[PDB]
């Protein structure tokens, strides 16, 4: 049987699935919400239900189908799926920064281009870094140092740890140049008279981080033969960057609530 | 001027004061006849096969 | 001076006397014990949108498949309802267009609204193309609705309390109406084509003889302005909304308002109003992106057609009521059957 | 076959169609108001270097097509609504005009556009265009304000108020007096989601047009920020 803190991947990934699917259903399948800023939300959306069911499926590999060569195959639509999912959440922070910095211009089509540009920018990279996991010097064979996450050599585990603090750094760089607008415009309102943005910063450049960095850490320091507890405990925060992305991204929004609210009532 | 609409506006009331006018009853029952009368032709009052409906 | 006045006054009671002891009952107090609609269940079964921005009119022609839309983006898409296929992207010189007629004819087309020029458009031409047939100006008031008489006349109402005739021939102002106070809204053409009625801003609703030209009756029985005009079908009432979220129904030989449509739910005016092919429906656009498709004899909602965003510009109904197309600010014009 | 022609022309005709929004999805429109002695005209006029005086111009390559009211009626409640769309309505006061006195007619004006339903998601510019003639009014000593508005009398200046070089401080207190006395009600009935943007220039003022982008810009920057959640 699945041993202990099996099923947290099973139920993770189920409950991942579940809301970015809708996600993707309402931004991707009703009419309008073809924006470039909502295609950049169905694209993480996409990643996150990607990386959902892979790891619904992968516990299906452990043990009920149980077949050893399906799990590489897992692994890389997994690797392919979370590297999507944070590549998605920065193409829509520097989208948001570009929005904020062509405010005027932002509303071209020189902006679908590059929506397109980099929606195709972060599929093919997650394609080339989910592909290791199947040859690629890969611990197929055990030449190669492995098992700090059995199906995944330790050397393509710390580039794909070291392009998140990569990407992390964007990130925090891109939104304290938003919190200084946000500033300028907060002491702007204020004189005409006689903190929302910082509380809403805390939650959109906090919880990624917290949640994502106990397991780059745990991949960069971890050792081979370090005890499987380690892995487990650490992807629950990792997985659950997964099912706060729509909450953050998608839900807020007004028109995406309101279409939400519509199937829902 | 104030006199010309003063003038303007007595002629218009007399006028629509000398035309000829009709129980209210009749008017509610001319337009209950004709609603009546062309109910079996509008497919918005009630809906009609899709053979036949062009949006269907 | 004052004894005009003081005559004035007597011949409005004289008016308000004749209009009571007229009153003998009323269509609510009528329609006790009529057949009642129930709910109809219509969704939108084609959404043309493709407009770039919030449509403020739209007519259909007498074939009932081509559809004439106006959009204050400057385009007067024509659509074929029965398949979608646009068949023409008139542009129009003036981006703000607030009307837009169709001719019965069948291929002439016209529109207006903040330029103060009639624009007329033919369909037929050498090239197989649209140009330019006429400009009507010379009215001192944006367009608020316009009408086709027919191939070579045309009818427009404009925000300087007056309506015009016009002759596309010689393009001259043939008869002139006057006697508002208020800007006039919308009017509607009769099934005779011979009267029509006009919505004034001021809550006053007069009708004019075409041929006469001169008004014939006044019905003041709204407390805030009327928003739209549509004639009944059988050409002797019509429907009146108003910004007072009330929607109320006039006939021409009563002389008096007959029937008031209004709900304390509803707090919001009425934008757009136009009689279904039978006459039984009231449907209508409120400034809650909600239309509500009221009874004319119930009085009671018989439907909510949800849907549309930020407005319900403008309705329409078929020379055979055959489907209802319902503009909205959102952009898209959704066709209701 | 009348199908596939059909078909045919509707497709040749979309690419027309996105050429049209590819064109029309890139220019802002603004609406122009202010009162008949504000010189709406003379701006319109220095700026540009029927029903509507339509108007286009570009700025950093942004294109701008703003449309003048002029030849209309004076009872603005109906056709204000029709420029829902647009991106800010710029508004002129006639200052200084203390109909024997406009300024209060303008205020009720500027009061009755603000609690406008459906002007309330778009911004409202207001400028004031008669500082000198202000000045020389209050300065000559003729037509007191104080009079006019009792509010004036103990009326300090405002901390952040910042006179300009050369210039006396009473014409200062005056002209932000009545600044903010509009902010009064523009600052009420807001909500966040739009906001007024005062403005002092001339009509000989060169630096109106940038006013109107920089404007334009910052309503764009905060719509954007409110959808964002981040004010
Ligand atoms: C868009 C570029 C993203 C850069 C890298 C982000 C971090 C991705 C980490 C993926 C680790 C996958 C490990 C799977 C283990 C089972």
């Amino acid at each position: 049987s699945p041993k202990a803190w099996d099923v947290v991947l099973c139920i993770s990934g189920t409950l991942v699935s579940c809301e970015n699917a809708l996600v993707v259903a309402i931004i991707v399948g009703t009419p309008a919400f073809r924006a470039p800023m909502f295609l950049l939300v169905g694209s993480l959306a996409v990643a996150d239900l990607l990386a959902g069911l892979g790891l619904v499926l992968h516990f299906a590999a452990v043990f009920c189908i149980g077949s050893a060569e399906m799990s590489l195959v897992l692994v890389g639509v997994l690797a392919m799926a979370f590297t999507a999912s944070i590549g998605s959440l920065l193409a829509i922070t520097v989208d948001r920064y570009l929005s904020l910095y062509n405010a005027l211009t932002y509303y071209s089509e020189t902006t679908v281009t590059r929506t397109y540009v980099m929606l195709a920018l972060v599929w093919g990279g997650a394609l080339g870094l989910g592909l290791l996991p199947v040859l690629a010097w890969n611990c197929l064979d055990g030449l190669t140092t492995c098992g700090v996450v059995y199906p995944l050599s330790k050397n393509h585990l710390v580039v794909l740890a070291i392009a998140f603090f990569m990407v992390f750094g964007i990130m925090l760089q891109l939104y304290a140049q938003i919190c200084r607008i946000v500033c300028r415009h907060a002491q702007q309102i204020a004189l005409q008279r006689h903190r929302k943005g910082i509380a809403t910063l805390a939650v959109v450049l906090g919880a990624f981080a917290a949640c994502w960095l106990p397991f780059t850490v745990y991949c960069l320091l971890g050792d081979a033969h370090s005890p499987p507890l380690y892995t487990y405990l650490t992807l629950l925060p990792a997985t659950y960057n997964s099912m706060i992305n729509p909450i953050i991204y998608a839900f807020r929004n007004q028109d995406v609530q309101k279409v939400l609210w519509a199937v829902c009532c | 001027a104030s006199i010309a609409q003063a003038r303007k506006l007595v002629e218009q009331l007399k006028m629509e004061a000398n035309i000829d006018r009709i129980k209210v009853s009749k008017a509610a029952a001319d337009l209950m006849a004709y609603c009546e009368a062309h109910a079996k032709e509008d497919p918005l009052l009630t809906p009609v096969p899709a053979s036949e409906n062009p949006f269907r | 001076l004052d004894q005009l006045r003081q005559e004035a006054e007597q011949l409005k009671n004289q008016i308000r006397d004749a209009r009571k002891a007229c009153a003998d009952a009323t269509l609510s107090q009528i329609t006790n014990n009529i057949d009642p609609v129930g709910r109809i269940q219509m969704r939108t079964r084609r959404t043309l949108r493709g407009h770039l921005a919030k449509i403020y009119a739209m007519h259909w022609g007498t074939d009932s498949r081509l559809l004439v839309s106006a959009s204050q983006d400057g385009k007067l898409i024509i659509w074929d309802s029965y398949t979608t296929n646009k068949v023409h992207a008139i542009p129009l010189r003036s981006s703000w267009v607030m009307t837009c007629a169709y001719a019965p004819s069948g291929n002439y087309v016209a529109c207006g609204g903040l330029d103060n020029i009639c624009s007329i458009y033919n369909l037929k031409t050498r090239e197989g193309n649209v140009r330019v047939s006429r400009e009507l100006a010379g009215h001192t008031g944006y367009l608020s609705c316009c009408r086709f008489l027919d191939d070579n006349q045309i009818v427009t109402s404009s925000g300087d309390t007056t309506c015009a005739l016009w002759d596309i021939e010689t393009g001259q102002q043939t008869t002139t109406f006057t006697g508002h106070t208020g800007d006039v809204m919308s009017l509607s053409l009769a099934p005779d084509t011979r009267l029509f009625v006009s919505g004034a801003c001021d809550a006053s609703a007069k009708l004019w003889d075409v041929r006469e030209g001169m008004c014939r009756q006044t019905f003041t029985g709204h407390e805030s302005d009327i928003n739209a005009i549509c004639f009944f079908p059988n050409g002797n009432a019509f429907a009146t909304g108003s910004d007072d979220a009330t929607c109320r129904l006039f006939d021409l030989r009563a002389d008096q308002e007959l029937m008031t449509y209004s709900h304390d739910n509803i707090i919001c005016g009425i934008t757009s109003v136009s009689f279904s092919k039978s006459g039984r429906l009231l449907l209508a656009g409120y400034d809650d992106f909600n239309c509500n498709v009221w009874d004319a004899l119930k009085a009671d909602r018989a439907g909510v057609l949800a849907g549309h965003d930020n407005r319900v510009s403008c309705l329409g109904v078929t020379d055979d009521g055959m489907a209802v197309a319902t503009g909205s600010w959102d952009s898209f014009l959704k066709i209701w059957n | 076959n009348e199908e596939k022609a059909q078909r045919e022309a509707n497709k040749k005709i979309e690419k027309q169609l996105q050429k049209d929004k590819q064109v029309y999805r890139a220019t802002h429109r603004l609406l122009l108001l202010g009162a008949g002695e504000s010189g709406k005209n003379t701006i319109v006029k220095q700026m540009r270097i029927s029903g509507i005086f339509e108007t286009k111009f570009q700025v950093d390559k942004v294109n701008f097509h703003m449309f003048d009211v002029g030849a209309q009626r004076d009872e603005r409640r109906k056709w204000i609504q029709c420029f829902n769309d647009v991106t800010a309505i710029i508004f002129v006061v006639a200052s200084s005009s203390y109909q024997t006195n406009r300024l209060q007619a303008a205020l009720k004006l500027f009061d009755s556009i603000w609690n406008n339903k459906w002007l309330r998601d778009t911004s409202v510019i207001l400028f004031l265009n008669k500082q000198d003639l202000l000045a020389e009014k209050v300065l000559a000593g003729k037509s007191k304000i104080e009079d006019y508005f009792p509010e004036f009398a103990r009326y300090t200046t405002p901390e952040d108020a910042t006179p300009e070089p050369g210039e006396d401080p009473r014409v200062t207190r005056a002209k932000y007096f009545i600044r903010d006395e509009f902010l009064r009600i523009s600052t009420a009935s807001g909500d966040g989601r739009h906001y007024c943007y005062p403005h002092f220039t001339c009509s000989v003022d060169t630096e109106n047009i940038r006013r109107v982008f920089n404007d334009c810009r910052d309503i764009i920057q905060r719509m954007h920020l409110r959808q964002y959640e981040l004010l």
